[PDB]
RNA sequence: UAUUAUUUAUUUUAAAA
């Protein structure tokens, strides 16, 4: 957005997950590392003085130096409490925990993700990869939703397993099951009736009998034109009323009703 | 509205804004000078968040993925849903949405004590419940101060004579209950 | 058109031209747009009451988050004897305060209960010149007919009676006071007060249930 | 073969030879009848018969494969939130509808910028989407960004006319006054830019001129005089 | 502010206890400090302002107009307007038509003693306006109406039957007996006199009682306090505040009645 | 004769200008746009019909005249084909060619033509067209009169108000909108004005096609 | 032994009741129900919890030293076969968890259809105009099917207006409840073509709807 | 080919589709209220109960009302009572300037204006539907309607709301004498109406107009005198009836035109037109499928008064129109004399 | 679960690789 605005750098921004490892650079990687520092002066010049006339050069100084003032400490003495200078490549009591709810884990199969989290840690430490090279997430549910007993399964899934995992099926395996085998390991009134008991019954009954023995006008005005029912007419060919009786209607709503449900068969 | 300086090497803070290469005042406080920042202290004022401040607040709403906690600033403070000791460690979904399963343990109008992790740009406070320090106040009365009487000390909260324990709020917020275990 | 022409003045008439037992009737269950209806009328002396009460609920809040359920009651005048507004909802606020005491509010969480009191006709035909105070236990035993058509739950029936402007309503056959209003009147008197609205009351309180047991 | 319609009139059309459904006609879903719904000129294609009646309007309607210029007045977790036209309904824009789109990088666009997309979604019961490149054919030039320049309000016909119909002298008596860059969107937007702003003010003032007097012939003239106004 | 249901319930049972534990700790019969001040509205007949101990204020404005009390029926009227809150509230109707009957012209307040002529009488303006207002504010505004009252002057008359007139300097004092209005909240079997916010909140019930000539005096109420904990009360606990009332308004009147 | 003009006004989508006699009505047209939330209808078109009088506020006459015009343009819409959009009709009665106190047919008569002519400079999907027209009788001379003067109706007995939806060139009368009739007739002078009247608007579509075909040609290729 | 009907204040009986049988004494664990509560009474000085009805109607007792299940429900058993109650039963029997009811499509979103609940199973139901009482609900995306829950179109699926059976997942957000439609039973059980301008359409396929006038066919995620 | 339906029970069947619903009962002949297709609703009126005038012989004191009337048709509840004022008129005549040039003027330029020697009631309706708030758009429309019909229907002529004004005299210890009869001061009688419609189940302007029409039929004027600054006074017992022509009054009735469909109880019986027509519509099934009505005033002797023909639903033709009039007189012929 | 989210979006830290 700096580039795009105060330096009037129009840009492709994909050279960011590119891998930087490789040598000699290629021409456009060059032209875009130089890039993001050749115009960062310029920007400079301009968000400064903005930040004087807005007052707001002190807030944007005094975090530069709280992101200055960064620590890096590994995972394993990281401090306890959450802080913002302090970074950690894990900074969770259990990162598993959040990995169960992403991805709808039951809590009873937390032993097993537990054991292959920290296996899948051990397994990045030793040939110096990332956790997720020697296996994604994605696969890590895998392996514990459909939880393969043999070997073959193992090596067959739909994803499609890394190499370390096509290694150590064999141990892979024998993790999952003996996992599974420890999961089939692991798997009130008599309170009042003593306080009042029986005999004492009587009393709270006899309390009851002997304490509830303590326990028409048609129309005034308009009570006698309100709750009046339905009466419904028809004018004959004479003009005349004629009031039709209450059981002609219950005629006419059972015969709907059974020949409402009476239709299972249309051409 | 008047002049505190016409000098341009300096750094102006709150109570002051820069015009025309010199520097007034915004509220009506005493001039204040640290090394180059100068600023402008105003005689009334609420409560100022900062990083670390051990304060005790009352919960608002219960939001989209997060609190809003009523500490006494200018704005509400949020406190995010990855930021407590949750009771059963995580969600237990899909079943209901995440505001409505925070409203079974921690409603609206709950009292509690936090400390407020980070600030934003606008200066809201966000706080965090991620110690057994910190957590749902009760077996107590409530009862308020203003901020700035709030003496600076190692301790946030101490213990009483009487078996009773205070919770001097550096925002103001003070709870006054029988000690606990 | 509506009102009318303004420089008309309403009808006067002038006194100079010409010259124990409290009758009662219940209905219920007859509004089609509410879910309990009610209809009580009293005659005593020369003046003539008779009101309807409608019950709409209990109408689920969208967003609301309540614990237990809100009582709305609302006084609206009808056709004669109109009184003046404030007054009206005066004894709305103090009905309120009897219901909520009365209806189960915790079995409705999320959701409120709308009350519709229509004074339609309150007649009086004293000889020659607070008068709310004669409607207000004829007010409080027709929304607990409509609320029990209505199939809400209410913590015992609630009856009032009047006393020389003392209103006073009593539950638990009379055991705990539910409410008290009291206007004009006199002094020292309130034993006499609470014993004379006390046997009205328990003269309505079965009186209801027995519209609400037939039909 | 064109003649003026009204809403309700007979369709000149033999039921027997099958018809396309076009904009204007509507088939009525119980009698099955097509039957005209707008008020204009009836148009008739004698391998595919299709038809349709050309109506005035300017309220836009979003139509799929149809490019429009629209404002962002909103920017969210995963997508902009754009007017094609006012009071109108807003429509989507994605963050992964623009070439070389990432889930890690939020686009640099911001509420007021003019945007030339295509509309690859219009659901009448749904929220219609836009794109900045072609979903189905890949193509990104001239899409994106509409930087400075004015933006101006045409009718649809007057929009539809200056993008397909090649014989409109419009953008022919322009550039013989001034070198432009033009956008045209099919909502009733037209988006100029000149490198002086006295070209771009006299290119709006004659587009809109232009837009309410119809007699075509007229355009050489209105130019003309407007281009020579603005030298005083 | 509001308050967690965690120290409701701490409240509860403190305030319902058999020793009344009151949050700050005063009898059920001890006030909170008030200011008062009167005759600082030059335009007005008399006028009042009070300051509650949690920052409530209410100000009072008396106005007179030469009335015929043979057309004019209620010679006093009473306009309430709180801040913050519309006219056609029902918290506010409620209060205007209760303090319209406390002050009723012949029932609370006398009409003689605001009468001139045989034809004519004067006509009493109170007006309210609630500044600030964290309870119900009936008790609050009945104070000010009261030193208000005590604290008017109205025009001296001068004196067929004609049109009246009035001296140009002189003006009398108003004397009437100012009715006065005390809310009492029942918490479980305790009686409450002059409940605060946190403690109207908790409160089972709640009860109006007027007092003017030194009795009791209608009207009487028993309005809810929160819709809450509305529970129904024993009538010994209904006489229990009847009595208490009469027990210490005296002391009331008296420090009062000193302005 | 009567007097018509199409697209008036710029900042909405379709306008006109209806006169007849003495009165005049100009009504304006902005749709599909987006609704309100207690206006949206899930599977059609939502309208909002505002007739606003010449003078003063409006009244409760005017609610009814927009119920009554509300009642003609609703079947005469295809609704169905804007799914939760909105369209707002507004009339504004410049003058009123009638007195108002006693009449009002004069004015629903031509927010009604006003309406149409709008709806149809809008480009909104229409089942059809419409006509209305005015007609009363005269107490003296039992006589019917189509679109009668502003004398003509305080010396007439009823008065009435006839509404027709035309198909096909103008020649099939579809249905009958409105026909709302006031004052004292029997039932052999309503089919005596109901024929007269479907004689008359017939005429009045032929001039209104003529009208509108005259403005919308011009702009179209 | 307690009255049949009941009046909302009646004295049913204490939650501890005894008596002598087959020379076995029993105590009967009177718990409250939907239509009673446990209320303290006075008559020498000493409280007792009884439990006192609270609805207009019929006892009636159940079980689970026993406990007995006493409740009170609304009406007479006359008026219950008439069904004389049937908008008061809609608004006091809110729909619980796992509940299958009708609802009625009113919006339908990118990733989610919001419909209104009409009716809740009580096959029989209950079903209430200015009544003012009405549920809504949701169906989510990625509760419309079973076979390939996400990336699915719900226009292909749901239509405005149309009628949905589906089953409750559990309360959404509190403003609306979560559905779900991944049976063979249910989905949309009534619709029309067009939205609604169109003839009565029936279901055919697991996601194909017909009428047989017309003869016009659209998707749909029908059941049957 | 052939799919079975799915079925559901009658009373699902209204909510999820008040149109099926309809069709459905018109398969058999009836409609959703349980009534054949020309069936009505009877009707129970109680004319002066809360009038003044109710006992000739204990007259209240502190009464208001002139007249009144308690309608109820099926279930839905119509009171209608009727209070009244009275104003004083100017006379803002040409006659007063006693010049015969102004008035000869004023004659030849004057033109006739009919309605103008009519007047009409102020009604207030208040449809209590369970809601606040401000008077709803059902309530302004039934209001001016009444209002509108009363006028144009010559209900009310204004010579028969003159108040015949008298002067009460303070006679020697007779206290005051009123006596009765060209008199300087003149006034005219003002009719206020107030309607409260309870148990609303449908249209209800036709049950407001009815129930209107029989409390006009029982009001009385309460007779006007002077004291001997002066305002009027009416009389506290002795009044005149409402002078009504009843030529003029009607009673009014509602019918719709629905049109059958084959889907609801075979190519050839597709193409089968058949419109019905219904008479007094009610129940939300009927006022919201019913897209096409007829509301007529209609008075007795075949004359009409008032009659709104809408044409939306299904179509209208001369045959129903006919019909609906044939059908009104036998329904205002019966309401004008069932209790009179 | 703020590198998380709100769909006609009340998010108010989307920046680095």
């Amino acid at each position: 957005y700096l580039l795009e605005n105060f330096a009037n750098f129009k840009t492709s921004k994909k050279y960011q997950l590119a891998d930087w490892r490789i040598r000699p650079l290629s021409k456009p990687m060059t032209a875009y590392a130089r890039a993001d520092t050749h115009f960062l002066l310029n920007i400079y010049d301009q968000l400064r003085n903005k930040l004087i006339e807005s007052n707001k050069l002190a807030g944007v100084l005094y975090e530069s130096r709280n992101v200055a003032k960064r620590r890096f400490e590994y995972s394993k003495y990281r401090p306890l409490t959450p802080s913002s200078e302090v970074y950690s490549p894990i900074e969770k009591e259990s990162p598993w925990k959040i990995l169960m709810y992403q991805y709808n884990i039951p809590p009873e199969r937390e032993v097993l993700v537990r054991e292959l989290y920290q296996w899948r840690d051990l397994i990045a430490r030793r040939d110096d990869e990332s956790p997720r090279f020697v296996m994604p997430n994605q696969l890590l549910a895998a392996l514990v939703a459909y939880t393969p007993t043999d070997v073959i399964g193992v090596v067959s899934l739909t994803n499609g397993v890394t190499e370390h995992v096509r290694q150590n099926a064999k141990l892979l395996a024998n993790l999952i099951r003996d996992a599974l085998r420890n999961i089939k390991n692991t798997n009130a009134d008599g309170i009042l009736l003593e306080t009042i008991s029986v005999p004492q019954i009587r009393d709270v009954m006899e309390r009851f009998s002997v304490l509830c023995n303590s326990n028409t006008n048609s129309s005034i005005l308009l009570g006698k034109i309100l709750p009046r029912e339905e009466h419904d007419i028809a004018y004959s060919k004479d003009g005349l009323p004629n009031k039709v009786k209450t059981e002609d209607i219950r005629i006419r709503a059972q015969n709907f009703k059974s020949a409402l449900a009476n239709l299972e068969d249309i051409i | 509205g008047e002049l505190v300086t016409d000098d341009p090497i300096w750094m102006r803070g709150h109570g002051t804004y820069f015009l025309d290469n010199m520097t007034y005042s915004s509220v009506a406080g005493t001039v204040s000078r640290v090394n180059r920042l100068l600023s402008v202290i105003p005689l009334k004022g609420r409560y100022a968040p900062e990083t670390g401040d051990h304060v005790v607040g009352r919960i608002a709403e219960v939001g989209n993925k997060r609190w809003k906690v009523d500490i006494g600033g200018k704005q509400h403070a949020v406190l995010m849903l990855g930021s407590v000791n949750l009771p059963g460690g995580i969600l237990r979904r899909k079943s209901e949405s995440d505001e409505l399963q925070m409203r079974s343990f921690l409603k609206e109008g709950d009292l509690l004590n936090a400390e407020v992790q980070s600030l934003f740009q606008d200066g809201s406070a966000s706080l965090h419940t991620r110690s057994l320090k910190y957590g749902k106040l009760r077996n107590g009365m409530f009862c308020q101060v203003p901020s700035s009487l709030i003496v600076r000390a190692k301790n946030h909260t101490h213990n009483l004579p009487g078996n009773i324990t205070v919770v001097l709020g550096v925002n103001g917020y003070i709870w006054l209950r029988k000690t606990s275990q | 058109r509506l009102l009318g022409p303004a420089a008309a003045k309403p009808m006067a008439f002038s006194n100079t031209t010409t010259h124990s037992e409290q009758e009662l009737s219940l209905h219920t269950g007859f509004i089609e747009n509410c879910n309990g209806s009610a209809l009580v009328e009293a005659r005593s002396l020369g003046h003539q009451t008779s009101l309807i009460t409608a019950v709409y609920g209990p109408r689920s809040i969208r967003g609301s988050f309540t614990s237990q359920g809100t009582i709305s009651i609302q006084l609206k005048n009808g056709l004669l004897e109109k009184y003046n507004t404030n007054e009206l909802k005066e004894v709305s606020s103090f009905l309120m305060g009897i219901f909520n005491s009365v209806v189960n509010l915790s079995r409705y969480p999320k959701s409120g209960i709308d009350i519709f009191v229509y004074l339609t006709y309150d007649k009086d035909l004293t000889n020659n010149p607070s008068q709310i105070s004669s409607l207000i236990p004829h007010c409080i035993t027709s929304i607990t007919l409509a609320l029990a058509d209505a199939g809400i739950e209410l913590v015992d029936m609630a009856g009032a009676g009047e006393a020389n402007g003392t209103v006073v309503s009593f539950i638990k056959n009379g055991e705990e006071i539910v409410g008290f209003w009291k206007d004009d009147g006199d002094d020292e008197d309130l034993l006499e007060c609470l014993d004379r609205c006390k046997e009205q009351y328990n003269r309505y309180r079965d009186l209801m249930i027995s519209c609400l047991m037939n039909q | 073969m064109s003649t003026f319609i009204f809403p309700g009139d007979s369709f000149p059309v033999d039921p027997t030879t099958p018809v396309k459904l076009g904009p204007g006609i509507y088939c009525d879903p119980n009698t099955q009848e097509i039957r005209p719904v707008n008020t204009g000129v009836l148009h008739v294609s004698a391998g595919v018969q299709t038809a349709y009646i050309d109506y005035s309007s300017k309220r836009y309607i979003p139509s799929v494969n149809d490019f429009v210029i629209g404002v962002i007045i909103g920017t969210f977790s995963d997508s902009y939130k754009v007017s094609l036209q006012n009071f109108s309904s807003s429509v989507s824009l994605s963050y992964m509808a623009f070439p070389n789109a990432s889930k890690k990088n939020r686009p640099t666009l911001q509420v007021g910028d003019l945007v030339y997309a295509r509309v690859c979604t219009a659901e009448k019961e749904l929220e219609a989407e836009i794109e900045c490149f072609d979903s189905t054919t890949g193509r990104d030039a001239g899409f994106g960004i509409l930087e400075d320049g004015m933006i101006i309000d045409v009718n649809l016909n007057f929009a539809r006319q200056l993008l397909f119909n090649n014989d409109f002298p419009l953008l022919k008596v322009l550039a013989a006054h001034t070198k432009f860059e033009v956008a045209i969107g099919l909502n009733g937007k037209i988006w100029v830019k000149c490198e002086e702003l006295s070209n771009t003010l006299a290119c709006y003032r004659t587009i809109m001129e232009c837009c309410q007097k119809n007699d075509t012939a007229a355009f050489k003239d209105i130019a003309k005089r407007q281009f020579k106004e603005i030298l005083t | 502010m509001s308050l967690s249901v965690a120290e409701k319930s701490y409240l509860y049972d403190s305030l319902a206890s058999t020793p009344s534990i009151r949050p700050d700790g005063r009898l059920p019969h001890q006030f909170r400090p008030i200011e008062i001040f009167t005759d600082f509205l030059p335009s007005s007949n008399g006028s009042s302002r009070i300051i509650a101990s949690d920052g409530s204020e209410c100000i009072v404005s008396i106005k007179s107009k030469v009335v015929d009390h043979h057309v004019e029926n209620e010679l006093l009227q009473v306009d309430v307007d709180i801040a913050g809150q519309r006219d056609d509230a029902l918290v506010v109707e409620t209060i205007t038509s209760l303090l319209n009957k406390v002050l009723k012209s012949g029932s609370g307040v006398d009409s003689s003693k605001l009468q001139l002529t045989k034809k004519y009488s004067f006509k009493i303006f109170v007006d309210v306006l609630v500044i600030s207002s964290h309870s119900h504010p009936v008790s609050l505004i009945s104070f000010a109406i009261y030193s208000a009252l005590n604290s008017t002057y109205l025009p001296k008359l001068i004196s067929v039957e004609e049109l009246p007139t009035f001296h140009d300097y002189d003006m009398v004092k108003l004397d009437i007996n100012p009715p006065l209005v005390f809310i009492l909240a029942v918490v479980g079997n305790n009686m409450l006199l002059d409940p605060a916010a946190n403690e109207s909140e908790v409160a089972n019930n709640g009860l109006i009682i007027s007092w003017s000539n030194g009795k009791i005096t209608s009207p009487i109420r028993s309005v809810a306090l929160n819709d809450s904990n509305v529970k129904s009360f024993k009538p010994h606990l209904l006489k229990q505040g009847l009595a208490m009332v009469e027990k210490y308004a005296p002391d009331v009147v008296r420090s009062l009645e000193n302005l | 004769s009567v007097q018509a003009e199409i697209g008036i006004l710029d900042h909405v989508d379709g306008s006109s200008e209806f006169v007849s006699q003495d009165t005049k009505v100009i009504c304006s047209v902005t749709g599909p746009i987006e609704p309100k939330a207690r206006q949206e209808l899930p599977t059609q078109l939502a309208l909002e019909i505002i007739v606003r009088p010449a003078k003063g506020v409006a009244t409760t006459r005017e609610k009814v005249l927009e119920d009554k015009l509300r009642a003609v343009l609703t079947p005469l819409i295809t609704r169905h084909c804007y799914p939760r959009q909105l369209c707002q009709i507004t009339c504004q009665i410049l003058e009123s060619g009638e007195d108002e106190a006693e009449f009002s047919l004069r004015e629903l008569s031509c927010c009604i033509n006003a309406a149409f002519l709008a709806l149809v400079d809008a480009g909104i999907a229409l089942n059809s067209m419409c006509a209305s027209i005015p007609i009363a009788i005269i107490k003296d001379t039992s006589d019917i009169i189509v679109d009668p003067t502003a004398e003509q109706l305080k010396i007439s007995l009823s008065v009435h108000t006839l509404a027709l939806e035309f198909v096909n060139g103008g020649k099939v009368v579809k249905n009958v909108l409105l026909l709302d009739s006031n004052g004292d007739f029997n039932e052999d002078q309503l089919f005596s004005l109901l024929e007269l009247g479907e004689q008359k608007c017939q005429e009045l579509v032929t001039n209104i096609r003529r009208i509108i075909q005259d403005n919308i040609s011009p702009r179209l290729v | 032994q307690f009255p049949e009907i009941a009046y909302p204040g009646k004295l049913i009986c204490p939650q501890y009741g005894t008596e002598n049988k087959d020379g076995e004494d029993i105590i009967f664990n009177y718990v409250p129900g939907p239509g009673t509560k446990l209320i303290q009474y006075e008559h020498n000085g000493r409280t007792l919890e009884a439990i006192t009805a609270t609805l207009v109607g019929t006892v009636r007792c159940e079980e689970e030293v026993k406990n007995i299940l006493v409740s009170v429900l609304p009406g007479t058993e006359k008026g219950r076969k008439t069904n004389k109650y049937a908008n008061n039963d809609f608004a006091n029997n809110l729909p619980k968890e796992g509940d299958i009811v009708l609802t009625r499509v009113t919006r339908l979103s990118l990733q989610r259809a919001n419909v209104e609940i009409l009716a809740v199973e009580d096959a029989t139901f209950s079903v209430s105009s200015d009544l003012g009482e009405t549920f809504r609900g949701i169906i989510r995306s990625q509760d419309v099917r079973s076979t390939d829950r996400d990336r699915v179109k719900v226009i292909e699926c749901f239509k405005p207006g149309d009628i949905v059976r589906a089953q409750v997942l559990s309360l959404g957000d509190g403003t609306n409840y979560y559905l779900t439609t991944a049976r063979n039973d249910l989905g949309v059980v009534f619709a029309r073509a067009a939205n609604g301008a169109g003839g009565l359409m029936y279901a055919t396929d697991w996601q194909m709807m017909t009428s047989p006038v017309t003869g016009a066919t659209e998707k749909r995620k029908c059941a049957k | 080919i052939e799919i079975h339906p799915i079925t559901f029970p009658p009373e699902v069947l209204a909510r999820i589709s008040p149109e099926l619903s309809l069709q459905r009962h018109l398969s058999l002949g009836i409609r959703p209220c349980l009534r054949k297709y020309e069936e009505f609703r009877d009707v129970a009126i109680e004319n002066n109960t809360l009038s003044r005038y109710a006992d000739a012989g204990n007259i209240d004191t502190k009464n208001n009302i002139l007249g009144s009337n308690v309608l109820k048709s099926g279930k839905t509840i119509v009171i209608t009572s009727i209070t009244g004022g009275i104003i004083e008129e100017t006379s803002a005549a040409i006659k007063d300037l006693d010049d015969f040039g102004e008035e000869e003027l004023f004659e030849v330029t004057k033109e006739e204006d009919i309605i103008a020697n009519y007047a009409s009631v102020y009604p207030v309706v208040e449809v209590e539907r369970g809601r606040v708030g401000a008077c709803t758009d059902e309530e302004m429309t039934i209001s001016q309607k009444l209002h509108d019909s009363i006028l144009h229907s010559r209900i009310l002529p204004k010579k028969a709301l003159k108040v015949k004004a008298g002067v009460r005299s303070a006679n020697e210890d007779g206290t005051f004498s009123v006596l009765y009869p060209k008199m300087k001061r003149k006034w005219s009688y003002v009719l206020y109406a107030k309607i409260v419609v309870l148990s609303r189940t449908g249209p209800v302007f036709d049950l407001c107009w009815n129930s209107l029409m029989y409390a006009l039929q029982s009001v009385k004027l309460p007779r006007a005198f002077i004291d001997e600054t002066y305002e009027i006074i009416c009389d506290q017992t002795k009044s005149v009836p409402l002078m009504i022509n009843a030529k003029n009054i009607a009673f009014a009735s509602n019918y719709g035109i629905v049109e059958l469909d084959p889907e609801c109880q075979v190519d050839i019986d597709m193409d089968k037109l058949n419109t019905v027509l219904i008479a007094d519509l009610d129940t939300e099934a009927e006022e919201t499928s019913i897209h096409s009505t007829i509301s007529i005033l209609a008075a007795p002797s075949g004359n009409y008064k008032q009659l709104t023909l809408v044409g939306g639903g299904a179509k209208i033709t001369p045959e129903m129109i006919k019909r609906s009039l044939l059908l009104s007189r036998v329904r205002a012929d019966d309401l004008s004399t069932r209790f009179n």
